[PDB]
DNA sequence: AATCTTTCCCACAGT
DNA sequence: TTACTGTGGGAAAGA
C-alpha cells in the first residue's frame, strides 16, 4: 500500500513539472483500406510525443532499481530503454514498432516523439472502424501502460464528389498537408514550432478548424465546413492561429470555384486551398519549408490557377493526452486504465453541494483531489464521478495559502485530480475556484 | 446570443511574401447573513459588479447567506427587484440570479424572480438551461413549477455542455421523484427517443438517448418506465453504436442486463469496433453477466 | 403565488444513499477481477518484450 | 435510375 | 538496367 500523503502530494502540485509524465498521441480521424498486397501506410502517421522532464525522472526511479535491485553474483544501458508498439484493431498483423531509442539520431518541452508511418489496415480486415493500440515499457521487461486511441474510420478511397466523418465539423481538428507525385519523401504538414507556423517533414499539427460567424477575439458558428466559408484555423497546443481565410476547393493544380461549391461540405482528403479574405487572388501557401502568401495567376472566372505547393489535402485528425505521476516510486501494476477528465459540472447548495466530473476510463478504484484535499469520491458510470465539496477551512493552510490562493482576485481556485487508492495523480487539469469576498 | 455560436480569443501570426480598494459594503452585507442597509435603489444594485461581475441579487440569490436568514432573502431580493433590478444578469460563470436560485433550490425566491421578467433559458458557461440544474439536483418541484413558461417548454430538448438534456441527466440519477419528474417532462412535451439531432451538426455532443444513461450502471425505475411506458428501441445505437444493453454490460449492471434481455432486445448486432455486449462486459471481466448470455442463447 | 423555501432535501438524500450504494457495491466489483486483470494485462504487456529481446537479439547476433 | 462506393488495374518514380 | 514497392489516377463491379 503506497497511498497518497497530504505532504507528498504538495510535493508535485508544487513541481508538476520537476515530476508529471505527459504523453500524447495524434492520429487520422480515417484511414484507407489497402487492397489485396500492397501497403497504403497510413497518413499522416499517427505518432506518439512524449512530454515533460519527468519522463527523465521516470527513468532513474527504475534506472537506480536494476542496479539497485541487482545485488548478487553492458546489459544496463538496455534496462533503461523505452520499448513502444503501436498497433491497429490488430488481429493479423504483428503490432509495428515505435523509435524511442537512446541510439537515435535528431535530424522545446519534448521529451521524446516517434511516428509510426508503416501501419495499415488490409481488406482483410472487415471492420467498419478501429481504434489504435499503444504499450510502452522499460528495457527490463519493466511495464508503463497500454493506450488506445479513439475510433477511426475505414474508407475504401476518398469520394470525389453517417456524416461527421464524411464532412469536416465547425469545431473539429484536423490537419493539412502537401505531397508530390506518387511519392513519400516530400511530405510536408501545416504545423506550429516556437509562436509561428510553418511546415514540417517530421511532424504534422492538430488545428482546430472554426467556422467563422460575424463582428484577436471573434464569432464562430456550428456547421459543417463548406467550400467558399471563412475559415479560422487554431493550433490545438499553443493557442496560436492563422488570419481569417476562405476554404476552397482546387482539382489538378486548379482552384474550382463557382457558385454550385457553397453546396459542397468539404470531404475528407480533399485538395484545397485558402484564400485571403481582402486579396481573393492569394493562397495561404508554403515555398518549401516555411509559408507564406502568395499571388497565384487568374485564369477565368470560376476557377483560378495557384502554385504547386498553395493546394493541401485536409483531413479531420484527434489526439489524446495522457497526464500521469507516481505519487510514491514506480507502482508494481501498470497505468493502462487512464482517466481522462472532460467538464466539471457542480450543482445545490452550501449543505447540498456536489460536483459532477466527466471523462472517460474512471476506475472507481479513484478518488478525487480538490488540490490536497481528498473527498468521498461517487463511482457511477465509469464515465462519471460526483462529490462533496469540502469545507474551505480544511483546504489551504500557512504552507499551502500561496497556489491555493488565486493572486488574481484573491479567491480559492484549486487543481482538481484524480488518485489511485495506489499512489497516483491523474491531474485533470481543471480547477475549482472559491467565491471569497475579502482584502 | 445561442449555443450554436460561441467566442473563440486567440492569438495570431502573419505570413509575409517574399524574401530580401473596492469591496462593496451593501454587497458583503447583502452577502453576510442579515444586516440589510445601505440604499437599496437603482445606482444601488442594476449598476454595481465587484470581481465576480455579480449584481445584488446574485449575491442574494446566493442563499449561502448562511447563519440563516430565512425569509428575508424571498423579501430583501424583492426589494432590489421592485427598486428596479437587471433581473437578467449574469456573473462571472454566466449564472443569472434566477439559476444560482435553483441552485440553492429557492423555489420561492425564483417564483417571484421569473415573475419580475426573469428568464429561465438563459444558460450558464455551463451551457445548462435552468431546467438543467432542476434535474442536475433532481428538485422534482423546482421544474414541474418552471414548466408553465411557454418559452421553457421550448427549450425542452435543447443539450447542456456535455450534451444531454432533461429526462437524459433524470434517467442519469436515481430516486423516487426522478420517474415522474421524468412523466412529467414527456407529459410537458419531450419526445422519449431524441439522440441529439438538431445538434448531429457541428457541435461534438451526440450519440445515446435517455435509456441509454438509466442502463449505464443502473436506474431500473426508469429502464422500466421507458421500456415499459411506451417506445425507446432497446436497440438503438449512439455515435459508439452501442445498444444500452452493451453499455450496460460494459459497465457490469446484470439487473439492467436481464431486464433487457427479458423484453427482447436485441444481442445480436455490435458496436464500432465490431465488439458486443458479452465482449464488453467480457472484456471488463463481468462474467457474471457472460454467463447470462451463454446461459441464453 | 407564495409556495416553499427548501424542497423534498429527503429525495436529494434518498438519492445520494442509492449512488453511495452502488459505488460501494461497484467498488467491490472491480476489487474482485482486479488482479485477473492486471493478469490480461501483465502477461499481453510482457509478450512484447520477450517479443523485444529476441527482435532486438538480433541487433546482437549480426556484427 | 442515377449515382456513389468499392474493388481492381496499372503507370510513375523511387529503392 | 531489372525487380520491387508506395501512391495516385482511373476503369470496372457493386450498392
Amino acid at each position: 500500500v503506497q497511498s497518497l500523503t497530504s505532504d507528498r502530494m504538495i510535493d508535485f502540485l508544487s513541481n508538476k513539472e520537476k515530476y508529471e509524465c505527459v504523453i500524447s498521441i495524434f492520429h487520422a480521424k480515417v484511414a484507407q483500406k489497402s487492397y489485396g498486397n500492397e501497403k497504403r501506410f497510413f497518413c499522416p502517421p499517427p505518432c506518439i510525443y512524449l512530454i515533460g522532464q519527468g519522463w527523465k525522472l521516470k527513468k532513474d526511479r527504475v534506472a537506480q532499481l536494476y542496479k539497485t535491485l541487482k545485488a548478487s553474483a553492458i546489459h544496463e544501458q538496455q534496462a533503461t530503454e523505452l520499448v513502444a508498439y503501436i498497433g491497429i484493431g490488430s488481429d493479423t498483423s504483428e503490432r509495428q514498432q515505435l523509435d524511442f531509442s537512446t541510439g537515435k539520431v535528431r535530424h522545446p518541452n519534448i521529451y521524446d516523439y516517434c511516428a509510426a508511418k508503416t501501419l495499415y489496415i488490409s481488406d482483410s480486415d472487415k471492420r467498419k472502424y478501429f481504434d489504435l493500440n499503444a504499450q510502452f515499457f522499460y528495457g527490463c521487461g519493466m511495464e508503463i501502460g497500454g493506450f488506445v486511441s479513439q475510433r477511426i474510420k475505414v474508407i475504401s478511397k476518398p469520394s470525389k464528389k453517417d456524416c461527421k466523418y464524411l464532412c469536416i465539423a465547425s469545431g473539429t481538428k484536423v490537419a493539412l498537408f502537401n505531397r508530390l507525385r506518387s511519392q513519400t519523401v516530400s511530405t510536408r504538414y501545416l504545423h506550429v514550432e516556437g509562436n509561428a507556423f510553418h511546415a514540417s517533414s517530421t511532424k504534422w499539427g492538430a488545428f482546430t478548424i472554426h467556422l467563422f460567424d460575424d463582428e484577436d477575439n471573434f464569432a464562430v458558428r456550428d456547421g459543417f465546413v463548406y467550400y467558399g466559408s471563412v475559415v479560422k484555423l487554431v493550433d490545438s497546443v499553443t493557442g496560436i492561429a492563422l488570419p481569417r481565410l476562405r476554404i476552397r476547393k482546387v482539382d489538378k493544380q486548379q482552384v474550382i470555384l463557382d457558385a454550385s461549391c457553397s453546396e459542397e461540405p468539404v470531404s475528407q482528403l480533399h485538395k484545397c486551398a485558402f484564400q485571403m479574405i481582402d486579396n481573393e487572388l492569394v493562397y495561404l501557401c508554403l515555398s518549401h519549408d516555411k509559408i507564406i502568401q502568395h499571388q497565384a495567376t487568374a485564369i477565368n472566372e470560376h476557377r483560378h490557377q495557384i502554385n504547386d505547393g498553395a493546394a493541401w489535402t485536409i483531413i479531420s485528425t484527434d489526439k489524446a493526452e495522457y497526464r500521469f505521476f507516481e505519487a510514491m516510486g514506480q507502482v508494481a501494476n501498470p497505468i493502462s486504465p487512464c482517466p481522462v477528465v472532460g467538464s466539471l459540472e457542480v450543482d445545490g447548495h452550501g449543505e447540498a453541494s456536489r460536483v459532477e466530473l466527466h471523462g472517460r476510463d474512471f476506475k472507481p478504484n479513484l478518488k478525487v483531489w480538490f488540490g490536497a484535499t481528498p473527498v468521498e469520491t461517487t463511482f457511477r458510470s465509469e464515465e462519471s464521478l460526483h462529490c462533496s465539496i469540502p469545507p474551505v477551512s480544511q483546504v489551504r493552510n500557512e504552507q499551502t495559502h500561496w497556489m491555493f490562493t488565486n493572486r488574481t482576485t484573491g479567491d480559492v481556485e484549486v487543481p482538481i485530480s484524480l488518485v489511485r487508492d495506489d499512489g497516483v495523480v491523474y491531474s485533470s487539469g481543471l480547477t475549482f475556484s472559491y467565491k471569497s469576498l475579502e482584502r | 446570443r445561442t449555443r450554436k455560436r460561441r467566442m473563440i480569443n486567440a492569438s495570431v501570426w502573419m505570413p509575409p511574401m517574399e524574401n530580401e480598494e473596492s469591496p462593496i459594503k451593501l454587497h458583503t452585507e447583502a452577502a453576510g447573513s442579515y444586516a440589510i442597509t445601505e440604499p437599496i435603489t437603482r445606482e444601488s444594485v442594476n449598476i454595481i459588479d465587484p470581481r465576480h461581475n455579480r449584481t445584488v441579487l446574485h449575491w442574494i440569490a446566493s442563499n449561502s447567506s448562511a447563519e440563516k436568514s430565512e425569509d428575508l432573502i424571498v423579501h430583501e431580493a424583492k426589494e432590489c427587484i421592485a427598486a428596479g433590478a437587471d433581473v437578467n444578469a449574469m456573473d462571472c460563470d454566466e449564472n443569472t440570479p434566477l439559476m444560482l436560485a435553483v441552485l440553492a433550490r429557492r423555489r420561492r425566491l425564483v417564483a417571484y424572480l421569473m415573475k419580475a421578467g426573469a428568464d429561465p433559458t438563459i444558460y450558464n458557461k455551463s451551457e445548462r438551461s435552468a431546467l438543467h440544474q432542476a434535474a442536475a439536483n433532481r428538485d422534482f418541484g423546482m421544474m414541474v413549477y418552471m414548466l408553465n413558461s411557454t418559452k421553457l417548454k421550448g427549450d425542452i430538448e435543447e443539450l447542456d455542455r456535455n450534451g444531454m438534456t432533461a429526462l437524459m441527466i433524470v434517467a442519469h440519477n436515481e430516486g423516487r421523484d426522478q420517474v415522474a419528474s421524468a412523466k412529467l417532462l414527456v407529459e410537458k412535451g419531450a419526445k422519449v427517443d431524441y439522440d441529439g439531432a438538431a445538434r448531429k451538426d457541428s457541435e461534438k455532443y451526440k450519440g445515446r438517448t435517455a435509456l441509454h444513461y438509466a442502463a449505464q450502471v443502473s436506474n431500473m425505475p426508469i429502464v422500466k418506465y421507458l421500456v415499459g411506458e411506451k417506445g425507446s428501441n432497446k436497440d438503438k445505437q449512439d455515435e459508439d453504436g452501442k445498444t444500452p444493453i452493451m453499455l450496460a454490460a460494459q459497465e457490469g449492471r446484470i439487473e439492467v442486463v436481464m431486464y433487457l434481455i427479458q423484453q427482447g432486445a436485441s444481442v445480436e448486432a455490435v458496436d464500432a469496433t465490431d465488439h458486443t455486449a458479452r465482449q464488453l462486459a467480457q472484456a471488463n471481466n463481468h462474467h457474471n453477466i457472460v454467463d447470462i448470455f451463454d446461459r441464453c442463447r | 403565488e407564495d409556495e416553499p423555501t427548501i424542497g423534498d432535501l429527503n429525495a436529494f438524500h434518498s438519492g445520494e444513499e442509492l449512488h453511495r450504494q452502488r459505488s460501494e457495491l461497484a467498488r467491490a466489483n472491480y476489487e474482485k477481477a482486479r488482479p485477473e486483470m492486471i493478469a490480461n494485462q501483465r502477461a499481453v504487456t510482457a509478450h512484447l518484450f520477450n517479443r523485444y529481446t529476441e527482435d532486438e537479439e538480433r541487433k546482437r547476433v549480426e556484427q
